[PDB]
């Protein structure tokens, strides 16, 4: 059965009022590319309507991007996130494969996980027209 | 020689040396995020605005208003022509409960006057189930209805599994493949594209780097050397010693 | 000591920027030329144009042979082809054209 | 343009040119240990607070 | 969920190997903390490696 979990969904969604929904662990809830895609595009059309801004866990230990292989392409919004260790150190990863309807950072961009949070780094200056010491004399003095 | 058709694409009309193969199909190659979508969607846009030739945009999976909103924040006003009755979005489905493709074709066709085509995610009917052993024929088929109709197709495809299709047979039924790849050196990407197969006419056998900006799919044009202006003038340094030097 | 090189063989030019050695190669060709035989210049960073130009400087008119027909400037740049299709395009044209002297 | 909601994660909001996509799904790819769900939580939490 | 609800803390000791960097990759998305353990060579030498 599908209508449970729709069930569950909207009295959540209306007891609290809220605009952004996150689901998490779906692919074991999926457990044949038919009925798959098909639920898929089902639950986020009405999530669409319902005009909630949906964020979807998604796990590919045996794929490039999901697990099953098909899941990826039926989002409209994707985010990859890995995690290297050439040499010995690790380094945590983040890149936009698709994000349609506008422009974002193609390349990789690197993150950290500490106790704050998701941490990222993302071209000219004014120059002043002042000088300073070096403390050395003779060196302030030789220009 | 060879039917030919421009995308408004500077750059890879020069590589197709006239663009796609007119009347003919081509098939997209592409994994998420290439911008397959986004090459169709120029390929039928600016076959409107710039060679006055309407057409129908079959999309299998998103909806109309998804498409306007994305092609539209690039700068390519979709919605004026949608309503300007000079092209037509058609949506379809999967998993609802052969010739109503055709038909709906035909009433778009004859409303527009369409004479291109895209289909984006012929993929749904094939990949949802493989049950039918048919599948070639179900594809060949609608190639051949649009080759009777002389109309010139953009099929977009998804290339996640490997190869250059995941269904395996459609790189060899369509006649011009165009791959597209977005690839990760070092820690930036790399957006390319390659003419894999052409039928009839010499194309860019080498990967051609492209870019999706505001401006749209752009190329760098290809070539652009040993084609010297030779100027016998002398142009001034600002240094008056330097300039009596020679 | 026999007074010139000989008709079928090689010549290397070493020398570093503004050496004179595609000036002497002009050269090489424009003897060719005037002792009537065929002569192409294949230039890999120059236009022809350019070049000849550039060697109206040394009293060399070159453009007068080019414009007789026994002088054929092919001008190309590496990074365009592989090497295997530079090769290709070079003995094309060597064959098409017969020459007598190869810059 | 297109509605973006910040997720909170400046530099993210940088890259995504304000934020992810309003109102439509977005996954979040990768293998174990990667941070998908606390990406998730974070855009929760961040626009909660 | 029987061991959470007992209460106790269980080390799950599973293997690697055929084609896949883990046997099913389904048990580390059950597991809470994945530690791994590799026996590489370099050379003619290996080594010892630990990761979480
Ligand atoms: N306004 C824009 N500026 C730059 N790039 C854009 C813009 N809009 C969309 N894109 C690009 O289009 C790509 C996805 O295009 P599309 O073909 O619709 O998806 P897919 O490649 O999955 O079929 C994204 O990677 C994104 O960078
Ligand atoms: N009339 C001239 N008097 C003196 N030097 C000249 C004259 N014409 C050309 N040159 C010199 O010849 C050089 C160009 O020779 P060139 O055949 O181009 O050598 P390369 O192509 O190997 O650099 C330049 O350094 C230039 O100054
Ligand atoms: N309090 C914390 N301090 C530091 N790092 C944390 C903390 N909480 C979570 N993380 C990091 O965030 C990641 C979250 O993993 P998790 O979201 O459970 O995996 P997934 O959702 O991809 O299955 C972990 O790899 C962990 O290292
Ligand atoms: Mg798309
Ligand atoms: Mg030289
Ligand atoms: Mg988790």
């Amino acid at each position: 059965d599908l209508e449970g979990l729709f069930l569950r969904l909207e009295l959540a969604i209306d007891t609290v009022g809220a605009k952004r929904v996150v689901l998490d662990t779906i692919e074991s809830l999926f457990s044949n590319p038919a009925i798959l895609r098909a639920e898929i595009r089902r639950l986020f059309d009405w999530l669409k309507e319902r005009g909630l801004t949906t964020v979807i866990t998604a796990e590919r230990g045996d794929g490039a991007l999901t697990r099953q292989g098909l899941e990826e392409y039926v989002s409209d919004c994707v985010i990859l996130l890995d995690h290297r260790v050439e040499n010995q150190i690790s380094t945590r990863r983040l890149r936009i494969v698709k994000y349609r309807g506008t422009a974002h950072g193609t390349n990789e961009y690197p993150f950290l996980i500490d106790t704050d949070g998701f941490s990222v780094l993302p071209l000219l200056h004014q120059v002043h027209e002042e000088r300073i010491a070096s403390g050395v004399p003779d060196l302030d003095a030789m220009m | 020689g060879i039917g030919k058709s421009p995308t408004g694409i500077q750059g890879f009309d020069e590589l197709t040396l006239g663009g796609l193969p007119t009347g003919r199909p081509s098939l997209v190659c592409g994994s998420a995020g290439c911008g397959k979508t986004l090459f169709a969607s120029t390929f039928l846009i600016n076959g409107v605005r710039d060679h006055g030739e309407p057409g129908v945009f079959v999309t299998f999976e998103e909806r109309p208003e998804d498409i306007v909103n994305n092609v539209a924040s690039l700068g390519f006003e979709l919605d004026k022509l949608i309503e300007e009755e000079k092209i037509a979005i058609e949506h379809i489905a999967v998993d609802p409960s052969l010739e109503g493709l055709f038909l709906r074709l035909e009433l778009a066709i004859d409303t527009v006057g369409a004479k291109r085509v895209v289909l984006d995610t012929i993929e749904s009917l094939f990949s949802a189930f493989s049950n039918p052993a048919i599948l070639r024929a179900e594809i060949r088929r609608l190639f051949d209805w649009l080759k009777e109709r002389g109309l010139t197709t953009v099929i977009t495809a998804e290339r996640g599994d490997g190869a250059l299709t995941r269904q395996g047979l459609e790189e060899y039924v369509s006649d011009c493949v165009i791959l597209l790849d977005h690839r990760v050196e070092n820690q930036i990407s790399t957006r390319r594209l390659r003419i894999v197969k052409y039928r009839g006419t010499a194309h860019g056998t080498n990967e051609y780097p492209f870019l999706i900006d505001t401006d749209g799919f752009s190329v760098l044009p290809v070539a652009l050397g040993l084609l010297h202006q030779v100027h016998e003038e002398r142009i001034a340094s600002g240094v008056p010693d330097l300039d009596a030097m020679m | 000591a026999g007074g010139g090189f000989f008709r079928g063989s090689s010549i290397l030019v070493s020398g570093v920027a503004g050496a004179g050695k595609s000036s002497l190669a002009a050269h090489f060709a424009a003897a060719a030329c005037a002792r009537g035989e065929r002569a192409m210049y294949f230039s890999f960073e120059e236009a022809a144009d350019q070049a000849v130009r550039n060697m109206r400087s040394l009293g060399l008119d070159l453009g007068r042979w080019r414009d007789a027909g026994l002088l054929r400037f092919m001008a190309t740049r590496p990074t365009f082809y592989s090497l295997e299709m530079h090769l290709a395009v070079i003995l094309r044209e060597v064959m098409r054209f017969e020459p007598s002297v190869v810059v």
